[PDB]
């Protein structure tokens, strides 16, 4: 059939459910904690 | 010497429509086979094609022009003389028997921490029978079904992850190509015109 | 010698339309049996198929060629001699009687801790009844209604757990493959075929 | 001795078209009776039937025969001798008088701690009328209504427990039947045919 | 000297229909071939068409006029001398044999903190076939099928961040363009216009 | 009526509103501990 | 009926309601701990 090229990002692309997937998918893989606290 | 083929109707008879998102009347096959066969069969330097669709609007010319100089009054310069409507001896019949969506259908994606890729792939499948009928007769000299599979393909690839502590990097780059169903369906055509000629080439005529 | 068969219509009387997410109008069946079925009685050695579908264009094509040579001005290379229509001793009518959607559908998908595999099936179901009916007197003569099954079926597999303590790792890889219902009608065509010659082999005829 | 049988139409009068997701235009009922009763009456080794259904096919074939040999130039092997369209003692008329959808459904599912199966199913209803008239008079000689139902099922487990602390083992294996409603409607027309053999038996005629 | 050419009618035999959010009755290739065709053949300045598209308009107004001026009585100033409709040399049927929506999709799109921006394209792809057919004898003279693309490609800016402790500033900033499915057509059979008198100068013809 | 086999599980078999619950369902019968905690 | 392969990744295969499950779903099961606490 005829495919069509769709952003995934809701951000440049549309879709706005898969959304609060990619962020909180990403959040759950944050390992950069903040410089002050945990630190010098 | 060139055999003259008459190329009436060459049905799309496969019934099929295109999916959502496209419109329900929009067919998934071309309705413009006919010009596509004529197309290949002039290509192919063995056939001389007749018009024969379209031929009312070439028997109407025909009466303008035999009306337009039957008094002698139009200058012998611009006169056209009509001999007669050429024959054929053959006549390539035929129709697009079927489009099946998504024959094949897969594909593989990938994606570790943030940073991922895929593929996906649709093959469609378009079968066109083509039949060399003798005028003479009646009978059906020939007649072959030729497939084509029309592969649909997209790679997309995506970047979701931090790059500091709050700094988000989205990102994507994706490609998607599809085979013109149009192209596909003339390879076929094309394909069951070399068979057709092959054909006759093997069994006396031609 | 082979017999003479006149294939007029073989309609699709099925009735049934392919559901979402197919268009409305795109049919399930595709409406190009009398092209399969000619297909299939000229590659079976036995008939000589006649047009009788585009009977009429090759009518207009018949009159085209006895109104160019008419006359007797046509070169005596390129006429073409008109001996009449070849007839048929039988004729083999039919119908695409039934197509039902998933006559056998299922299923089995496992998944442990984030890898997962899963499989799924569809059989569609295609019914073609043919009919060969003698000219001569009306009757007919062999009547065969042919099945065939249409294999619909998908493979996937994904895995979506963390291989770290952040690190997740998604991913898929699918595969689909759909018998195309031209297919599967022509199978269908050609296996009733097969049941009409041997049928007519086994009482007299033939 | 085998009686003709001519079948001319037997008509899809249910009016019902399938429910969503199936397209709007897709009957619940195959178009195809007089395809299929045709063949049960041929199956039956009581009847003949003749075309009648594609008669006008059958016409022009004639008429393309009685042209190819009326100047007697056809080579006297391959000359069709055309005697007369066989005449039908009766005429077996009828129709798809309904079906009704849903006339019983049901399903039972348990599920206990993670592990779970169920099980549905939904009867349709196919009515087929079949009346044998007499050709001579017009009269109709009997009236059978027949019906069938058509069982379609689904049998579906599944388990969604935890195996380990944080180790979660989906799945799930399924199964579904739909009786074909042209296998249905094939055997309402069997019983039908049946009930009139034996009641012309039963009074008088076959 | 130019040539008489007479456009009988450029069908749009794509079948395709514009996908959603458009309407389904809104066909995605122009109606209006043979408008197309007739000025790019005035434009070039080998052929002098003839209306043949709307001739009847022409013939019922030539009925008027021949009315009017049949009894004499009109001013020998306004009166309209018919000499007889220029009859045509050559004929250059046609159609749009195809339209496939997204042969080539794609695109790139970056986001850092904040400040993005993205890319898209789409590659419709338009075919037109032309056919010079030679009035006299019926034969297809010339058949040349063309093609062209249609790029609609967007690009889009956003900057969604924080500029202080609680001051958000949202903003962006696109642009689209496609290409007029008009313009593409009109170009394509302009293209296959050059390749017909180009090739009827390469043989013969013109 | 057509009967078709669709999963319910929206892993291997799309119908995603089916989620939420399939798992809240797991977690309230839960009854597996930490092997850290409750233990040795 | 005619089966066509879609993805069951929000990310790469746009169905996004299937997200909040196969996120909550791979957490459920997440027994990595930070390499932090309960560490050296």
């Amino acid at each position: 059939g005829t495919m069509t090229f769709q952003f995934r990002n809701p951000n440049f692309g549309g879709n706005p459910n898969n959304g609060a997937f990619l962020l909180n998918s990403a959040q759950a893989q944050n390992s950069y904690k903040d410089p002050s606290y945990n630190d010098d | 010497g060139k055999i003259f083929v008459s190329v009436y109707n060459i049905q799309d008879e496969t019934g099929q429509f295109k999916p959502y998102p496209a419109s329900n009347f929009s067919t998934a096959v071309p309705q413009s086979a006919t010009a596509m066969l004529v197309t290949a069969l002039k290509d192919s330097r063995w056939f001389i094609p007749l018009e024969r669709q379209g031929l009312q609007n070439l028997l109407n010319e025909r009466k303008i022009i035999r009306a337009a100089q039957e008094n002698g009054t139009v200058a012998i310069n611009n006169r056209i003389p009509l001999q007669s409507l050429t024959a054929a001896n053959i006549m390539v019949e035929g129709s697009i028997i079927g489009y099946e969506s998504n024959v094949k259908s897969g594909g593989v994606g990938a994606r570790y921490f943030g940073i991922g890729a895929d593929t996906q792939y649709q093959l469609d499948q378009i079968a066109v029978n083509l039949r060399v009928v003798n005028v003479s007769t009646g009978e059906i000299l020939s007649s072959v079904n030729t497939s084509k599979t029309i592969l649909s393909y997209e790679v997309q690839a995506g970047v979701f992850r931090f790059i500091d502590y709050q700094r988000l990097l989205e990102g994507e780059v994706g490609y998607t190509s599809n085979e013109p169903v149009m192209l596909c369906l003339m390879s076929a055509i094309e394909t069951g015109v070399i068979f057709l000629i092959n054909d006759g080439i093997d069994r006396g005529l031609w």
